[PDB]
């Protein structure tokens, strides 16, 4: 712990500490790495250039962090706050853990049928001119559970009479009829 | 049923509570546990009347201990058995003195740290 | 049964913003703690009160959930994923999978700082003489 | 203010004193008119010898060091520094004296 | 609030270690250490039996050579496996080929 590397080289890091302000959202050191891991929107996570990146809006080109952002690795593995995949395909990306459970491998089928109707969904009015709606073809029914006709029916029908209310209710004839009005705009007729 | 492609949130109707051990979700918390199977056991071995370690084991057993003390011995099927039930006895005199080492701890199951303090007391080591 | 029939009032309680495009709570038990772990101010993680008023919202599945809390923090014990704290009057020390545990001189663990009550304490001199 | 010693550690050096003995730890004639007594419950107007009497001491001291020491390795077991009573019936237990 | 120290980083003292021990003409094992286990082993087998100081460094000297040369000998192995790691996995193999277990 040498003075040429406890004095010499210091002033540079305390100097410049908590002021990573042009990104309002979590400016704080700490928090740069994780904003990074919640903004990359992917299953494997944020490699290096992906990770500098997604931190690069300002203050921020590495004089240093080349070398600190793998001192901060360090230290968040330290304290065990990271979870990452491994293999070439993805080159060493990273993620914070976030409560994203590990478990058991096998069982993964070569499909996602769930989530693969959301593409018919964003296609179908896209290529018609009414643009795409509210998510309204499944309601929020679709991500609490999991079942079929009667059961996805029933539910919604408790949704709304449970909602007593009856000005919340006068909306369901005031925001509907819109897509009828814009029915007559997008096809010429029906 | 909420889903995800994870287990313990994954589909249990497929699977069933009843005995089914392929993955879903989390089974129901008494699932036959060991103190009540364990309990089954005692209530039917403490009232059956049986001989419960294998015979021809238990005499190759003493023929080997036999032959290093004897090279030719000549053994009776009553000499074995009348061995095996002191033997058979000798263990589950033990684990009772065993078992109650073990209420001395906070304990339930009996462990090496019993056998050496029942042993030394019996007079049997040390 | 356990997510299919016992879970009937899983659609019910939470029915409202368990699903929310602006914002929505944390789905069933696989990270409701997760954030109330992170954004924390104790030293010594939770103690199974700050945990019902971190997981505590204007709504919540809330039938039986103190059996399930427990079951699923015992589980991702064994699974590996929850790390916790030796103590007695901290009144337990739920931590995330953060490794904090493995490799740490022992020198006591004590940050308790908040500016709450000390502006209201340095209010109080001048209502009590000129404002 | 007195040098004090800290507790329990005063044991340690009286150990060291007391298995190095060949005395009996309890008083004569106490032991000699508690024999007495206890013998005139099952049969009264007896006489005692003198080495007779030490005689049952002497086994009885024996008996209760030997007790103590597998009572000490049950202490152990219990992890703790003091024997107590669950200490004891364990011990006779075993040893065959709750029958 | 003593100076932190130079510390070398691991492995850096070994090729010092190594200037010293190449040109090292002693014994590493010390003497009586040495000499309570020669004579148990030969007890073991045969009793009363009586030693010399020569003896015993020839013992010694021979028993410390072979594994000098094994070392050298197990070191081919771990450049075989794209590694610098003594194991048993090397010390295994390093004996196999050179016989000793057969």
């Amino acid at each position: 712990m040498t003075e040429s590397l406890v004095l010499s080289p210091a002033p540079a890091k305390p100097k410049r500490v908590k002021a990573s302000r042009r990104s309002a959202s979590h400016p704080t050191y700490s928090e740069m790495i994780a904003a990074a891991i919640r903004a990359e929107k992917s299953r494997g996570g944020s490699s290096r250039q992906s990770i500098q990146k997604y931190i690069k809006s300002h203050y921020k080109v590495g004089h240093n962090a080349d070398l600190q952002i793998k001192l901060s690795i360090r230290r968040l593995l330290a304290a065990g706050v990271l979870k990452q995949t491994k293999g070439v395909g993805a080159s060493g990306s990273f993620r914070l853990a976030k409560s994203d459970k590990a478990k058991r491998s096998p069982g993964k089928k070569k499909k996602a049928v769930r989530r693969s109707t959301s593409p018919k969904k964003a296609a179908r009015p896209r290529k018609a001119r009414s643009p795409a709606k509210k998510p309204k073809a499944t309601a929020r029914k679709a991500r609490k559970k999991s079942r079929a006709s009667p059961k996805k029916a029933k539910k919604p029908k408790t949704v709304k009479a449970k909602s007593r209310k009856a000005s919340k209710a006068k909306k369901v004839k005031r925001s509907k009829p819109r897509a009828k009005s814009g029915a007559r705009k997008s096809p010429k007729k029906k | 049923s909420t889903g995800g492609k994870a287990p313990r949130k994954q589909l249990a109707t497929k699977a069933a509570r009843k005995s089914a051990p392929a993955t879903g979700g989390v089974k129901k918390p008494h699932r036959y546990r060991p103190g009540t199977v364990a309990l089954r056991e005692i209530r039917r071995y403490q009232k059956s009347t049986e001989l419960l370690i294998r015979k021809l084991p238990f005499q190759r057993l003493v023929r080997e201990i036999a032959q290093d003390f004897k090279t030719d011995l000549r053994f009776q099927s009553s000499a074995v058995m009348a061995l095996q039930e002191a033997s058979e006895a000798y263990l589950v005199a033990l684990f009772e003195d065993t078992n109650l080492c073990a209420i001395h701890a906070k304990r339930v199951t009996i462990m090496p740290k019993d056998i050496q303090l029942a042993r030394r007391i019996r007079g049997e080591r040390a």
